[PDB]
DNA sequence: AAAAACTATGCATGCTCTACTGCTTCTGATCTAGTCGACC
DNA sequence: GACTAGATCAGAAGCAGTAGAGCATGCATAGTTTTT
């Protein structure tokens, strides 16, 4: 998957979008303002390379490349911003629902082939390359060409081209009083029609819950981080690719700014002699390291030099026994190792041989690892991963070797001499029972991080002026609350068999 | 603070300059264990006193030598902080002797040096350090005499031999040394003599304390004895609103690195006043406006879009926590917790309260409760009110010398990576074959790293890298001297030992020719 | 296919995070 | 700043800088002159800023050497939230005290406030469960009530005027119990009140004994 | 003579600059095949 | 003859990940001084 992605906003401004069967609910133009305001918001946080472009049909004012007829191009395909957010938000309320009446109109003819037709051009004007092209219709009539058959047919062919263009398009039908019917128009311009989706909608779109939720975490797409090669021996090598399955997610970094009018400065670092005053160039200084009363000088090449012991890449050591490897010897996090294939042919067959193999004798391939030049090297583990799969075959753990590195003896610390102490069984039973009353199910994704959820709706809040930042939940917290009606009396008991009476555990 | 002695006894008899051809003479390997275990006190900055006797040489210089006694030994350096002029000793004006001498009686002038030099400071952990052939008369009339002083003075002792309690030899390379029936009957003798005066001072664990020149050079077991602990971090592992048991974490596993770090300097004067590094800022423009830095503020990209964020601003909506927190989240069984996931850069050892009865049995139940329900605590983790919030897990860890509970971060939703890659089992195209199976299982069969003891019916590692020191410490180490002695000159290249470390056991590279072969001609392997 | 975000394609949707939900 | 955002919000937590409402700029403009700073524009104060303000201007919007003007006091006025402290008897006394001491009685209302007044409204005197309501005489009480009479509906000892209707029949009960009381209350009609709210004064109660 | 308060310090965190190395994607230069206009 | 458009390649900017040096600083332990 290479390229952006594109996606395009097809707003009805027919009448019936701005009635709403009952009362104090939104009005399905306003509901479709606020789910494209989150889904700007979601790709801004997530991806902000991304194209996002509005464009309404239906109104009296037309703004088109083309000059069609009651059509509007609000925002053509762009990278999605606070300006764009805004101007979106300008329509959001009541006020704002009168003040897009006045500026484009509503009430006024339109034809889905028309519509299309701008939404292809604002595709094509893109000049990047572009991994999906997705339009979005946000309507709430199933039937926008009755009167007129020429028109059904103009619109069934534009969405055909579109769809052999390779343009996606999903229909996010809205409330509607009599009821929203797919099969009846929409079912030939739909790109995939699902079976279950074809009876008469008489409430909101599923997809419409998926949008409003908003996600804030970055989204990276695959890349190796280095492209090494697995030597087995001086005559037998393959190549592999190191990917990083788990990595820590940092804020953005700051930016410095000229506080006067808010444009970005560039920073410059410059070394002048404190006699002289010109600039001196690399070879000019030189590194050195005081020991005592003793002082060495080094070149920086010769410092590189010290650090650096064999090429850039994996040496294959023997196999060794996953029994020995230790669970608590964690120094790194670890990486994941797969075929390439991209610069040696054949290595693919020889890495599920091995992987196979060392999955059947349960061994661990032990290694020398260099990540690149003039780094010195170090031990890690290659330990067989199977690929394993979640129910409707969804792969949850992909296959190939688990890079784990080992620590070195300078890495280990020595603790304080202790004395071991043992637990009587009814102790042991006790607190047995007070871990059974906690019990809970753990998985990767079940907690946020506190820090960058705030850090992230703290900047939103100020980008969009919003009255006060949207507090966060921190899920990290331990909700002592719940612990507490859930264990009942067994903490006293086991206070009072363990703990003396006169204990005071606070000071 | 923290402070110790060390005492080296070197023999330089005429034995020691005895060697057979193709093997490196026991002197030799002596010197280079002393110049790396001076390399290291040195180049780390650490006060500890550090002083030299050797035994056997043609001269006399020690207090006891007067009376016809302990005649033979030299004390090369007294108890100072270690300095080049020690390492330029034992690099070049320090050669062997023609003079025999007795081991004893360098363990007792190196106790009388010990005792006379330790008045005026303050030491709590002396340590001597014997490195002899035996293979020389002694006399075991004193035996008693030294083991109720070593008792006494509560002085640690470690000997280091050229050989250990058949391919090319190698120093380091993980493999046998010395091969038997090369010992003669005054080195027989000496053992017994050595084994039971270690036994004396600490007992069966005093059999692990001689360790072997080759052993030593990479073993870090020199400093064993000398190196410190790191501080303890005191918490409050807490599961409720009143549940709560004082707890100690330590670092038990963290990344090292040189503490030193290099100096920029110019090459003119070599001094760091000529260098000044200056930082200026500039609007973009073509008049090139330069701004103060006071003017400067700190801002945010949203997305094509800045949005200015000053520091203040981020202090006061900065998310705040409480610092010092250890609460457990909750228990999960211990398959649900893979070590794919662990993240950070540490893992910390958890005991409990020093000096604490009904805490150390608290932490002792939990972790006997986890061990047998087979389960982990998901436990919130902040150093200070300053450190960002951690998810990690803690899980039990039992052993006969103690039982402790063992932390590892876990990542957030943030932290994980969803990548696809397409199946090798299911792939038709990269299909192994029968024949390519069969090889490579002889392949694993023929390196494997670990025997299996049939005596015992044990698994024993033939390669423990973990008990590997570090190679970029010993090379910077050995550049640093070499520069220092020799200011012009090339730095030398790696040392063999360090190689011979860093490779695995001649005998699995022996060992896995043919079947390396069988896999080169089965696998065909074209470059692109 | 199926659980495929529509927001960012190729991305399965994330599942909302649960904190600690006691049996 | 008009508008009360976040960013505003996070300049209002540091007292570094002030805070000035936009119509302020429009002022200026008007006058085409620097027209000092005033509470009511001004939305935070710094400490400079704010010790400067208490020698000149008062804790409220009123100042103390500069005059105030209606629309000043309607600002200064709206700037108090809420004060419900005080009771009913104590407002009345107080508002009295201050007629009082202004001699602010000549104005056309409030001059019933210093006299208590009582309905025959109830079929047996002193009594909560007789209410004779649809009649003239509630809007009568409603009225005197209105213009600032104190409307008591327990006869106390402190009562002063008592109104009774076209029904004589209890003029005797009300006799005895103002001579049984220490304080004596004039006896008087319904159309005392409803001739006087025209002339908005105290008629003589002579003729209407 | 004994207990409490202030200062030295020191080790660990997180941030920040600063650089280095790798991968992905956009822009520009060059080569080759196809196309149009004029004539005959 | 002139021009276009596709393709092919190479160079360079942007982003990600890591290592090294410096620094504010926060909690805690050891040394010194003040008070009764």
């Amino acid at each position: 998957y290479s390229g952006r992605d594109s996606l395009i906003f097809l707003v009805d401004a027919s009448k019936a979008m701005f009635e709403s069967q009952s009362e104090d609910e939104l009005t399905p133009f306003d509901m479709s303002i606020q789910c494209i305001q989150s889904v700007y918001i979601s790709k801004i946080i997530s991806s902000d390379r991304d194209l996002l472009a509005v464009v309404f049909y239906g109104t009296e004012k037309d703004k088109n490349s083309v000059n069609f007829k009651n059509i509007y191009v609000l925002q053509e395909l762009d990278n999605p911003g606070a300006k764009r957010i805004l101007e979106l938000d300008q329509f959001k309320g009541q006020q704002g629902q009168k003040r897009f009446q006045d500026m484009m109109g509503h009430g006024s003819d339109y034809s889905l082939s028309e519509v299309l037709w701008v939404c292809a051009n604002l595709f094509s004007d893109v000049q990047f390359k572009m991994s999906h092209k997705r339009i979005m219709l946000f309507t709430n009539e199933d039937n926008p060409h009755g009167n007129d058959s020429a028109k059904a047919s103009r619109a069934r062919t534009k969405a055909g081209d579109l769809r052999d263009t390779g343009i996606f398009l999903d229909l996010m039908h809205l409330k509607k009083p009599g009821g929203f019917d797919i099969s009846l128009f929409y079912r030939d311009i739909i790109s995939i029609a699902e079976d279950e989706d074809l009876r008469v909608h008489f409430e909101e779109s599923s997809k419409l819950e998926d949008l409003l939720r908003k996600v804030r975490a970055k989204e990276t797409r695959k890349r190796a981080l280095s492209r090494l090669k697995l030597k087995l021996n001086k005559d037998i090598v393959i190549s592999v690719g190191i990917y990083n399955l788990v990595q820590k997610a940092l804020k953005p970094p700051p930016i410095k700014l000229y506080r006067e009018t808010n444009e970005p400065v560039k920073t410059k670092t410059r070394t002048f002699n404190t006699s002289t005053g010109g600039l001196l160039l690399p070879s000019d200084t030189k590194r050195s390291q005081i020991y005592g009363s003793r002082q060495i000088i080094l070149e920086k090449e010769e410092t590189e030099e010290l650090k650096r012991f064999d090429d850039p890449g994996l040496m294959l050591m023997g196999f060794k026994p996953l029994v020995l490897l230790k669970k608590h010897h964690y120094l790194r996090p670890s990486l994941f190792v797969y075929p390439e294939e991209s610069l040696v042919i054949g290595s693919s067959t020889l890495f599920s041989a091995l992987l196979i193999k060392c999955l059947e004798k349960e061994v661990a391939a032990l290694c020398r690892y260099t990540p690149r030049r003039n780094i010195p090297p170090y031990f890690v583990a290659l330990v067989p991963q199977e690929e394993e799969l979640d129910d409707q075959k969804i792969q949850v753990t992909p296959p190939g070797f688990q890079l784990v590195f080992l620590p070195f003896a300078d890495d280990k610390r020595k603790m304080p001499f202790t004395e071991k102490i043992m637990a009587t069984p009814e102790q042991v039973g006790k607190m047995k029972a007070i871990v059974e009353k906690l019990r809970f199910t753990y998985r990767s994704d079940s907690f946020e991080n506190p820090v960058l959820q705030q850090h992230f709706r703290n900047l939103e809040a100020l980008a969009l002026d919003l009255m006060e930042p949207e507090q966060a939940v921190d899920l990290t917290l331990p909700k002592v609350e719940a612990m507490n009606k859930r264990l009942g009396s067994l903490v006293d008991e086991f206070k009072e068999l363990v703990y003396p009476p006169d204990y005071n555990p606070e000071g | 603070g923290n402070k110790a002695a060390v005492v080296l006894c070197m023999d330089v008899g005429f034995t020691m300059s005895n060697s057979i051809p193709g093997i490196e003479s026991p002197f030799e390997q002596a010197k280079k264990v002393i110049t790396m275990f001076v390399q290291r006190q040195v180049f780390a900055e650490n006060k500890d006193e550090i002083a030299l006797v050797l035994f056997g040489t043609d001269g006399t210089d020690n207090p006891l030598s007067g009376g016809d006694q302990y005649q033979n030994i030299t004390v090369h350096r007294h108890l100072m902080l270690p300095d080049f002029d020690l390492l330029e000793d034992i690099e070049s004006k320090i050669q062997p002797g023609s003079q025999q001498a007795d081991f004893l009686d360098a363990l007792i002038v190196s106790m009388d040096v010990i005792q006379h030099e330790t008045i005026g400071k303050k030491f709590e952990k002396r340590h001597i350090e014997i490195f002899t052939d035996l293979s020389s008369r002694f006399s075991k009339s004193q035996l008693d005499i030294i083991i109720h002083s070593l008792k006494k003075c509560d002085i640690s002792l470690q000997f280091f031999l050229p050989f250990s309690l058949d391919g090319p030899f190698r120093l380091g390379g993980h493999g046998p040394s010395f091969p038997l029936k090369g010992i003669t009957e005054q080195q027989k003798e000496g053992l017994e003599i050595v084994k039971m005066v270690m036994i004396s001072l600490e007992g069966e664990d005093g059999l692990d304390e001689i360790y072997s020149f080759s052993e030593s050079l990479r073993k870090l077991c020199v400093f064993k004895k000398i190196e410190r602990h790191s501080i303890h971090w005191p918490c409050r592992l807490t599961i409720g609103s009143n549940l709560s048991i004082r707890i100690a974490a330590y670092k038990s596993i963290l990344q090292e690195r040189v503490k030193k770090t290099w100096t920029v300097v110019d090459a003119k004067t070599l001094k760091k006043e000529d260098i000044q590094k200056e930082t200026v800022y500039c609007l973009n423009d073509d008049d090139e406006t330069e701004v103060l830095k006071e003017d400067i503020i700190q801002g945010f990209r949203y997305g094509s879009d800045i949005v200015p964020f000053s520091k203040v601003d981020e202090e006061q909506m900065k998310y705040k926590s409480e610092g010092k927190c250890f609460s457990v989240l909750g228990f999960c069984k211990s398959s649900q917790v893979q070590r794919r996931f662990f993240m950070g850069n540490q893992v910390l050892k958890v005991f409990a309260a020093r000096d604490d009865e009904a805490a150390a049995v608290a932490l002792s139940s939990l972790i006997h409760a986890l061990d047998d329900l087979d389960m982990v605590a998901i436990v919130r983790y902040a150093y200070d009110k300053r450190a960002n919030p951690q998810v990690g897990v803690a899980f039990p860890h039992i052993k006969h010398n103690y039982e402790c509970l063992v932390y590892v971060q876990l990542p957030f939703m943030e932290d994980l990576r969803q990548y696809m890659f397409s199946s090798l089992k299911n792939s038709k195209k990269y299909a192994p074959t029968e024949a390519q199976l069969n090889a490579v299982d002889a392949l694993i069969d023929s390196m494997s790293l670990a025997k299996k003891d049939e005596k015992t019916d044990t698994l024993e590692d033939l390669f423990p890298t973990t008990k590997i020191p570090n190679p970029r410490f010993q090379r910077l180490f050995q550049c640093l001297l070499h520069r220092a002695l020799h200011p012009r000159e090339p730095l030398p290249p790696i040392q063999q030992h360090i190689w011979n470390m860093l490779n695995p056991p001649a005998e699995v590279t022996t060992k896995s020719q043919i079947p390396l072969s069988k896999i080169k001609t089965l696998f065909p392997l074209i470059e692109a | 296919c199926p659980g495929e975000s529509l927001i960012n394609p190729g991305f399965k949707s994330k599942k909302p995070a649960g904190g600690v939900d006691f049996d | 700043a008009g508008s009360e955002n976040i960013r505003v919000k996070n300049i209002i937590l540091s007292n570094k800088h002030d805070v000035v409402k936009p119509a302020w700029l429009l002022e200026c403009f008007k006058t085409k002159s620097f027209v000092p700073w005033q509470p009511r524009f001004m939305i935070h104060m710094c400490p400079s800023t704010k010790e400067h303000f208490a020698r000149e201007y008062d804790c409220y919007g009123d100042s103390y050497f500069i005059d105030t003007d209606l629309n000043q006091l309607k600002e200064v006025f709206s700037g108090i939230k809420n004060s419900n402290e005080q009771t009913p008897e104590e407002m009345a006394s107080l508002i009295a005290d201050l007629e009082y001491r202004y001699s602010w009685d000549c104005s056309p209302l409030s001059m019933f406030r210093r006299h208590t007044v009582y309905l025959d409204s109830y079929a047996v005197i002193n009594d909560l469960s007789t209410k004779n309501e649809g009649t003239r005489l509630a809007i009568k009480a409603l009225e005197l009530r209105f213009h600032g009479a104190k409307v008591v509906s327990c006869l106390a000892e402190g009562v002063s005027h008592v109104i009774i209707g076209e029904d004589h029949s209890r003029v005797a009960d009300f006799k005895a119990f103002r001579r049984t009381f220490k304080r004596k209350f004039k006896i008087l009609k319904e159309s005392w009140v409803t001739d006087s709210i025209d002339k908005c004064e105290l008629q003589e109660e002579n003729q209407y004994l």
